[PDB]
């Protein structure tokens, strides 16, 4: 039972970050003086954030 | 494209008739504005015309 319980801990941590199927991004923007943007605060919508 | 861009493109389309619209009244104002004071020798002009 140990040796199923440390083989099934071992491929969740491999699943959150490895592997792990993420959203492909559309950039939207509403304030007109913003000029640069880095793509790594990109969040996605209020209303898909409740559902996920 | 996506919602949050064309909620802005088709509101600053309508704010755009709200500013041309005016703006031609403006216009058309001041030529009626000319129209008033050019007929004080004009007209009189018209009959020596």
């Amino acid at each position: 039972t140990f040796e199923h319980l440390n083989r099934d801990t071992l491929r969740y941590i491999n699943l959150l970050k490895r592997l792990s199927v993420d959203l492909a991004k559309q950039v939207e923007v509403s304030d007109p003086s913003v000029t640069v943007y880095e793509m790594d605060k990109w969040v996605p919508s209020e209303k898909l954030q409740g559902i996920l | 494209k996506g919602p949050k861009e064309l909620e802005s493109i088709n509101a600053s389309m309508k704010s755009d008739i709200e500013n041309v619209r005016q703006e031609v009244s403006s216009y058309k104002e001041k030529w009626l504005r000319d129209a008033e004071i050019f007929g004080k020798i004009t007209s009189i002009f018209k009959e020596e015309l």
